[PDB]
């Protein structure tokens, strides 16, 4: 529905990216002698995986899941750019612009905190 | 006076104060076994537990 910020304010909804109903499997049908844009593009992640440092004697890393510390504040969102047709058919996105990152960070079992920039600049 | 070596004794017929002093030591071991793994956790690595 269209809600207002007053209705969101302090829940941690202004952090979640929008959904669609379960009955949107339709088709959007591209004109190639068109130009198209991503008006909003959201991004909202819901784990993160660090790789853990496999000793020396090694054999293989794996990918340990992680404790977010920095609260609901990562999301990406309002991001926007051209959706490009090229020539093979494809398309492309350039994004132009947009809050295209967030800092984070998660905590690995032992307590080491490992920041990174969450993001999709370019 | 008693000796240094008999200051527990009396304790013989003093029920009360036995089940004191028991106590006591029993506080005591409990405390080493609480401060002796808070120590060990402080120093401990955990990241191999192959060599
Ligand atoms: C489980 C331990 C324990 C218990 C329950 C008792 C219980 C008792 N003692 Mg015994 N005693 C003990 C250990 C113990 N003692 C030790 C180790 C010694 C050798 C010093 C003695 C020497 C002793 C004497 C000489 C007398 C008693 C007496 C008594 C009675 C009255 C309390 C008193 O004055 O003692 C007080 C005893 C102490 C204050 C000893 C404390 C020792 C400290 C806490 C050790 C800490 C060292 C240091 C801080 C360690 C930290 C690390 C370091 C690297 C810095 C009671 C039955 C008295 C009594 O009625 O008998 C007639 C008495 O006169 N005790
Ligand atoms: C459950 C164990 C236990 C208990 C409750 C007792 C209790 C007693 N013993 Mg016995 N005894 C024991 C084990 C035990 N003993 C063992 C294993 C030995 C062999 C070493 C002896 C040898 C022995 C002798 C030769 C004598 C006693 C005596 C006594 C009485 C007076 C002790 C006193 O005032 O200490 C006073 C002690 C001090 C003021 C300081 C001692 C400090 C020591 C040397 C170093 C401290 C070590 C440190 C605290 C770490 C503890 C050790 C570790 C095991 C936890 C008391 C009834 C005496 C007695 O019969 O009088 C009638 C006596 O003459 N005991
Ligand atoms: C049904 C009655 C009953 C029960 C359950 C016990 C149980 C116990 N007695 Mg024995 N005792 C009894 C009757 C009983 N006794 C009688 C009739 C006498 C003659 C008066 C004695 C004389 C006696 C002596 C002289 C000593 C004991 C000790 C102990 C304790 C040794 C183990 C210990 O401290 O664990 C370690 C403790 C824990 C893990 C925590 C225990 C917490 C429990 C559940 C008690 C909670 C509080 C409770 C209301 C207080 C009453 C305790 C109860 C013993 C009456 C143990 C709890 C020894 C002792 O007190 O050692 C410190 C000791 O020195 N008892
Ligand atoms: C089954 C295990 C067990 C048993 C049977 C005992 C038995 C005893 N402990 Mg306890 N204790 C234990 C585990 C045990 N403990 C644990 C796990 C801890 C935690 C680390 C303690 C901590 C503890 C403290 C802090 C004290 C006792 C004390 C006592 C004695 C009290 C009765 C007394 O007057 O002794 C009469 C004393 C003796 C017979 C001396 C026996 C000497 C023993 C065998 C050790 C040998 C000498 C020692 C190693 C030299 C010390 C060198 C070092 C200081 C550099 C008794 C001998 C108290 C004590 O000794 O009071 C004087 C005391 O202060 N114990
Ligand atoms: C938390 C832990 C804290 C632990 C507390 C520290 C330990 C506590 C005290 C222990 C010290 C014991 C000293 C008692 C010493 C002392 O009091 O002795 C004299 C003492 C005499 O006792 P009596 O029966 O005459 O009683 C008189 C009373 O006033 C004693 O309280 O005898 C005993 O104690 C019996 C054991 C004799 C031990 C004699 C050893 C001889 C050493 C000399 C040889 C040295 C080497 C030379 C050759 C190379
Ligand atoms: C009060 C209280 C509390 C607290 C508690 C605590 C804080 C405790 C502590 C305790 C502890 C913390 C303990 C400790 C202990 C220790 C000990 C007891 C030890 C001893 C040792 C020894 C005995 C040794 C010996 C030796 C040496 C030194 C050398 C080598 C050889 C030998 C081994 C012989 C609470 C809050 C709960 C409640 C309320 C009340």
């Amino acid at each position: 529905q269209t809600l207002t910020y007053d209705d969101i304010v302090g829940t941690g909804l202004a952090n979640k990216c929008p959904t669609l109903d379960d009955t949107a499997r339709g088709a959007y049908p591209i004109d190639s002698s068109q130009t198209y844009r991503i008006a909003r593009l959201c991004l909202q992640p819901t784990t993160f995986l660090v790789k853990e440092e496999p000793k020396n004697k090694r054999q293989e890393a794996e990918f340990v899941p992680t404790k977010l510390v920095t609260r609901e504040t990562t999301s990406l969102d309002q991001i926007q750019g051209e959706l490009k047709v090229n020539s093979d058919g494809s398309l492309t996105f350039v994004e132009e612009d947009g809050i295209d990152f967030q800092p984070v960070t998660v905590q690995m079992a032992g307590g080491e905190r490992i920041p990174l920039l969450f993001t999709v600049k370019n | 006076g008693l000796p240094w070596y008999r200051v527990h004794t009396v304790l013989i017929n003093d029920p009360g104060r036995l089940i004191a002093a028991h106590l006591m030591h029993t506080a005591l071991v409990a405390g080493w076994a609480g401060s002796m793994a808070l120590y060990e956790l402080a120093t401990f690595d955990p990241s191999d537990p192959v060599l």
